[PDB]
């Protein structure tokens, strides 16, 4: 024969599907995609480095938007 | 300056009037000549913006690699520079470490990006057309050959309104309309 | 092994022709002729696939300087019955001026 | 130019009886040439000398004057009979055979 | 060095070219004249730009129309659009600029489909 | 593991600033190459290079590979002169 | 496109007779026998080339087995003698 | 517009090609990091690759974000994963039947933000141009045999993966009104990465959920489950009658579905690269579930 | 049996089975073309029995 | 007064740029001169298959046999205590003339006075001093140059380098010393 046959769904198969539904509902877990919030985003040496890197990114990011002539995001 | 002899060359090993080591293997105007940069000062302007941008990548990778200011300025640097159009993927900071480049700026210029969109045949023809003023980017007739085009403004670039070039295109395609 | 193979274990097996009714219809394609029309069709559809990606991904506001020295494919309305999708070429014929035709007809 | 073509093609002329230095350069026409004739050897005058009906005007006229011209045509129709193998008269015969 | 204007017209699939040159009043649609094309019940819709604009605007031009595609109705709308754009375009390039604006006013005050073809997209309602 | 990194990486972690008693180290805490705003990741580069050298590497990124030979003989001569002076000052 | 109208330069030419007609015919028949000749000769040189690269591929397989056996026996030797 | 979405197709396929170029340097980089952390055996090609150490130290932290699960995978979905509400059209074949327009009625009645258009005579690049301009973030197509439907073709935009699937064992609405809350997706038996692609192109087809109390709030469940690469969906409405019991009811079309194609690129891209198709007429193709 | 009508991938073939009952018995069968071309019996064509 | 001269449009500054003369390297320029001389001087170099060869059999080597001697071989026969003319004579059964190039005596003399016995046995005045003229004084390339040219000689060597190097060129004998006697590789006589 060629290829697969396609099964006839019987009552034991359909009620086993119903058991899968009842197990997921009662033991509630779902693959619903969840709403992300859109706008989601020594220690003196680490924070001094972090503030210097934020200064660098404000200067450089301003110069990049100026090169693109304000067609940024 | 004749071709120096044997004894004169070995008495002059470091000598050359043409290339110096300060001239950076004339990489400056290999890129200037290749991408039609009408001023070497604009080469070095793009070069120093490459240098500051790439040392920002350096000092991003000098942070400890679990840090949140790293995990955010990576995405803003890569997404900014990608959507600018200079990088080509936004998933590698090594791509900023050796793939941001004044040739990438210069190929993100306007006559090269319309040569690449095939608005012309060569960068000299497209440059001449955008100094005669046939092009626009968006809504404004751009006449600057150094106009950096970003990645979504590489869609809204076409010929200006009453364009003889555009009548030659519709005229070639045998579909013009004097209306 | 090849030394451990007989001479009846190297007999060529005979390909079978068509019945004499189907001899009207032609050659029975067995594997060779099938591979010839299959590779030829794959080559044709590969070229047509590349050309459909051209025609889809073409730039409408494009400019070439050969368009000032060529005549385009036109349309079914500008060409009419004489419409193929192609661009015509030059046979090298030309409208010849009246002095040189006077020369050629003194020769004739 | 016909004679120069014949000189890059002399291997086909001597039909297997004599093979030559394979000289496959693209442009067969040289820069400097000069079309001459053999005059005379002072030891060969009986058999090593062309006659009045054989001192012809071009090399191609000599090859046309020689034998094996029907051999040229014979090999040519072997080639034409093989290049009309299954091309279009064949498939036209198939279409008439089905439609009949 | 002639006074020539090429002009198109559209409907669903019927596209029509019209060339308008310095002539003596004729309009010929696919070789046959304009009063012979487009079976009888729509020739008023052919004539609509002529008897808006007046024949005195047309007694100096020649309009040659080729029509391809579509059905009968779409060929009629393609023809009349090519007529109207043809005379507005000829008066754009050759006679003065005031008379263009007056012809655009007459055609637009009648129906804008004589100049701008608006093809229908669909409405996927919200 | 981490103790092999401790004893192995001790001249560099001690070369940075981390011993205020020791004169070379607390001189190096305000030398200038660690009062620049980015130092712990420079030293993290050098210590991850030392880690890969422990993981089976013969060559480091850190070394300049090509020099004009008189710079090079001056540097290697200078290291040998320093260590020869140290060993002649280890007879105290 | 094929031209269906005999132009004047085609209606003008000289109809050429038997001698140059037969020089043309002989020259064509020679050129076709040359083309089929070189088609045969380069078909057979291509086949012998394919046999040459085939058996060169097998002999470089055997060279690879020499590489693996030699390096494996080496690291047996020094791989044991370092410990 | 068209230049925008064409250049987005081309740029997206290019970045995907750079993933396939950087796969080996990614695995090599992961073995470099994991062998820095864990223990002393490390491969001498990895320890000798001198560009890998520099590009390592520049590119450690994004692989840390992958192992932690921080960043999102570049895809035709995760640009607008769960923030936008996906508008989804449903249409039929050209001249639909009574049974086919009723089946269209019940499957638009299955998805909440699903609009239904009459077919009429609508050229299919005007379907993708129409849904391209009014941003229907998924359209699904329908096909019948004599009203009893035999195919659907889900296909979403600007350039997302269409799936073509045949259709079996279809029972419509019986003799007798169904709620429209944001439904409950369950997906059983999608074990392979192709199962993960078809599960992604089904679970971004529905409206998302605010994540606070999705476990209890809501009475409508939609169930996809595959035996022998022929997925199932039933449509049930449920009241949870206890803290340990629940009462279901079949509300709509009893549905099973055999996918035969997964083509990246939209419904007009009949030349674009498939990722999957039924391998019938191979000889061991009927012995595999996913491929 | 003989191909009766040739579409692109389908083909109505003939002179092989005598009746729709026989087609239905073999209605999932692996059929083969001597070009090495596999295929499947799908359904009995109605009027050319 | 007069309508003034029109400017050009796409004018760029004149910069020196890649692929000039005075920027381009001298060895690249000598490579261009070599490619031009070898392009103008149209020569298809086919070296002649040497006289007296019948499919990797040199019939040109016949007694009295010539033998190029290498420094390897002189060291290992003064080490194996085996006299040179009598044991080449004894392994070929035929009168030999041994030839010792000035590369070979050059390398034995470059080796220090540890090998003064091997030098004093290498300068036997019986033997043909074969003077070479090439800059290197490198014996292995002198021997393969010389054997490649004439293909008469028997090469007395022991190293896998040179023995493997002249197994590649056909019809040459290789004479070794296996610790009690000499050996001949590919001379099909005795
Ligand atoms: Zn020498």
């Amino acid at each position: 024969h060629v290829g697969k046959p396609v099964p006839v769904v019987t009552e034991e198969v359909s009620e086993s599907i119903e058991e899968l539904i009842k197990r997921r509902i009662l033991a509630g877990e779902f693959d619903e995609v969840l709403r992300r919030r859109p706008d989601m985003f020594a220690d003196e040496k680490l924070r001094r480095d972090e503030e210097e890197i934020k200064r660098m990114w404000k200067e450089i990011s301003a110069k990049l938007d100026a090169l693109s002539s304000w067609h940024y995001k | 300056v004749r071709k120096l002899k044997y004894h004169e060359q070995k008495l002059l090993k470091k000598h050359d009037f043409i290339n110096y080591k300060s001239d950076n293997n004339h990489r400056d105007h290999d890129v200037i000549r290749r991408y039609m940069i009408q001023k070497p000062e604009d080469y070095h302007k793009y070069n120093r913006l490459c240098g500051s941008l790439r040392q920002f990548a350096h000092r991003l990778s000098l942070l400890p690699p679990d840090n949140e200011v790293r995990r955010k300025h990576e995405t803003l640097l890569l997404d900014k520079l990608y959507d600018m159009g200079i990088l080509s993927t936004k998933a590698k900071l090594s791509a900023v470490e050796h793939n941001v480049t004044v040739s990438a700026f210069a190929r993100r210029r306007l006559p090269v990006v319309m040569t690449r969109l095939r608005m012309a045949e060569t960068v000299q023809a497209a440059t001449k057309l955008i100094e005669q003023g046939h092009v626009r980017v968006g809504v404004e007739e751009v006449r600057d050959p150094a106009f950096l085009v970003t990645r979504n403004m590489e869609d809204f670039v076409t010929w200006t309104v009453g364009s003889k070039i555009k009548q030659n295109i519709m005229k070639y395609r045998d579909k013009l309309d004097d209306f | 092994m090849s030394s451990l193979r007989h001479a009846i274990q190297r007999r060529a097996h005979k390909e079978r022709a068509q019945p004499l009714e189907r001899q009207r219809l032609g050659i029975l394609e067995k594997k060779k002729d099938y591979r010839l029309r299959a590779r030829d069709y794959k080559k044709k559809q590969a070229v047509l696939k590349s050309l459909r990606q051209k025609a889809a991904e073409r730039n409408e506001d494009e400019f070439y300087f050969g368009m000032m020295s060529r005549k385009g494919p036109g349309s079914a309305l500008t060409r009419g019955k004489g419409f193929t999708g192609t661009v015509d070429g030059d046979r090298g014929n030309k409208a010849l001026s009246v002095e040189t035709v006077r020369l050629l007809k003194t020769q004739d | 130019k016909r004679d120069l073509q014949l000189l890059r093609m002399r291997d086909v002329v001597a039909m297997g009886k004599q093979f030559f230095k394979k000289d496959n350069r693209k442009d067969f026409v040289p820069e400097y040439c000069q079309v001459g004739t053999i005059i005379a050897g002072a030891t060969d005058g009986v058999s090593g000398r062309l006659t009045r009906k054989e001192r012809k005007r071009t090399i191609v006229e000599e090859v046309l004057s020689s034998d094996s011209v029907s051999k040229y045509k014979r090999k040519y129709h072997e080639i034409q009979e093989h290049k009309k193998s299954g091309r279009k008269g064949y498939y036209k015969k198939l279409m008439a055979a089905r439609k009949r | 060095s002639v006074q020539a204007v090429q002009v198109f017209g559209k409907k669903k699939n019927a596209t029509a070219v019209a060339r308008c040159v310095q002539g003596k009043g004729l309009i010929k649609v696919n070789g046959k004249p304009l009063k012979l094309f487009a079976p009888e019940i729509l020739r008023a819709k052919l004539y609509e730009p002529i008897l808006i604009l007046g024949t005195d605007k047309f007694a100096d031009v020649d309009i040659r129309i080729r029509v391809a595609g579509g059905g009968h109705t779409s060929q009629v709308y393609a023809v009349r659009q090519a007529i109207a754009k043809s005379i507005v375009a000829y008066y754009a390039k050759y006679v003065d600029e005031h008379s263009k604006n007056l012809l655009k006013q007459e055609l637009i005050q009648f129906d804008r489909s004589l100049l701008v073809a608006d093809p229908r997209r669909c409405e996927p309602k919200k | 593991l981490a103790l092999q990194r401790l004893i192995a990486e001790s001249h560099i972690l001690s070369e940075a600033g981390a011993n205020p008693s020791h004169w070379q180290s607390s001189h190096a805490a305000t030398t200038g190459t660690n009062t620049r705003a980015f130092a712990t990741g420079r030293i993290a580069k050098k210590t991850t290079d030392m880690r890969i050298q422990a993981l089976g590497a013969k060559e480091s990124i850190l070394t300049q590979q090509k020099m004009p030979m008189n710079m090079r003989k001056g540097i290697v001569k200078h290291q040998e002169e320093k260590e020869k002076k140290r060993r002649q000052e280890a007879r105290e | 496109k094929p031209q269906k109208k005999e132009t004047y330069m085609q209606k003008r030419a000289v109809v050429v007779g038997r001698e140059e007609r037969k020089l043309r015919d002989l020259m064509q028949k020679l050129t076709t026998i040359r083309k089929e000749k070189i088609a045969k000769r380069k078909a057979k040189k291509e086949a012998q080339r394919e046999k040459l690269k085939k058996e060169l591929a097998e002999i470089e397989e055997r060279r690879r087995e020499k590489q693996k056996k030699e390096k494996k026996e080496f690291w047996e030797r020094e791989g044991k003698k370092r410990k | 517009m068209l230049r925008k979405q064409a250049r987005q197709r081309r740029d997206y396929l290019y970045r995907r090609a750079l993933l396939l170029r950087d796969a080996e340097i990614a695995e090599k980089r992961a073995k470099l990091r994991a062998a820095l952390a864990s223990g002393k055996p490390l491969d001498p090609k990895i320890a000798n690759d001198k560009e890998l150490r520099k590009d390592f130290d520049y590119d450690v932290s994004r692989d840390i974000a992958k192992e932690q699960g921080e960043i999102d995978i570049d895809d035709e979905y995760s640009e607008l994963s769960g923030i936008v509400d996906p508008r989804v059209l449903v249409t039929t074949s050209r001249d639909p039947s009574s049974r086919l327009m009723a089946f269209s009625k019940e499957i638009r009645l299955m998805f909440p933000t699903a609009i239904r258009l009459n077919r009429g005579n609508l050229i299919l690049p005007d379907l993708v141009m129409s849904a391209q301009r009014e941003r229907l973030s998924d359209i699904i197509l329908l096909h019948e045999h004599r009203g009893t439907p035999t195919a659907i073709t889900i296909s979403h935009f600007p350039h997302g993966p269409t799936l073509m699937a045949s259709l079996h064992n279809v029972v419509l609405r019986a003799d007798i009104t169904v709620s429209e809350s944001y439904p409950h997706l369950i997906f059983e038996g999608f074990r392979t990465p192709l199962g993960q692609r078809v599960v992604k192109i089904l679970k971004h087809l529905f409206p998302p959920r605010d994540p606070t109390n999705n476990a209890k709030s809501g009475n409508r469940v939609i169930t996809f489950v595959n035996q022998d690469d022929c997925i199932e969906v039933r449509h049930h409405v449920y009241v949870r009658t206890n803290y340990n019991s629940v009462e279901l009811s079949e509300v709509g079309p009893r549905f099973t579905m055999r996918p035969f194609s997964i083509t990246m690129g939209t419904l007009e891209n009949k030349d674009a690269d498939v990722e999957w198709h039924l391998s019938q007429y191979t000889r061991t193709g009927r012995k595999k579930n996913y491929f | 049996g003989t191909p009766w009508k040739i579409f692109k991938n389908t083909a109505f073939i003939k002179d092989m089975f005598n009746s729709s009952l026989e087609i239905a018995k073999f209605e999932g069968a692996a059929i083969r073309t001597v070009s090495g071309i596999r295929g499947q019996i799908k359904r009995a064509l109605s009027k050319p029995e | 007064g007069v309508a003034k001269r029109t400017r050009k449009f796409a004018t760029v500054k004149r910069i020196i740029g890649k692929q000039d003369e005075r920027r381009k390297a001298e060895a690249v320029k000598k490579a261009e001169e070599e490619k031009r001389k070898k392009e103008k001087q149209a020569i298809r170099e086919v070296p002649q298959m040497p006289s007296s060869m019948f499919f990797e059999h040199n019939e040109a080597l016949v007694p009295p046999y010539n033998v190029l001697v290498d420094t390897n071989f002189l060291s290992r026969t003064v080490g194996a205590k085996l006299p040179l003319l009598e044991s080449a004579m004894d392994c070929l059964y035929a009168s030999v003339n041994i030839i010792i190039t000035s590369c070979v005596m050059a390398e034995l003399e470059k080796l220090g006075p540890r090998y003064r016995v091997a030098l004093m046995i290498a300068r036997d005045e019986r033997w043909q001093r074969l003077t070479c003229d090439h800059k290197g004084t490198y014996a292995d390339d002198c021997i393969v140059d010389r054997v490649q040219k004439h293909r008469i000689y028997i090469v007395a060597t022991n190293d896998r380098d040179l023995k493997r190097r002249i197994r590649k060129i056909p019809g040459v004998p290789i004479m070794s010393v296996q610790k009690g006697k000499y050996a001949i590789e590919r001379l099909p006589g005795a």
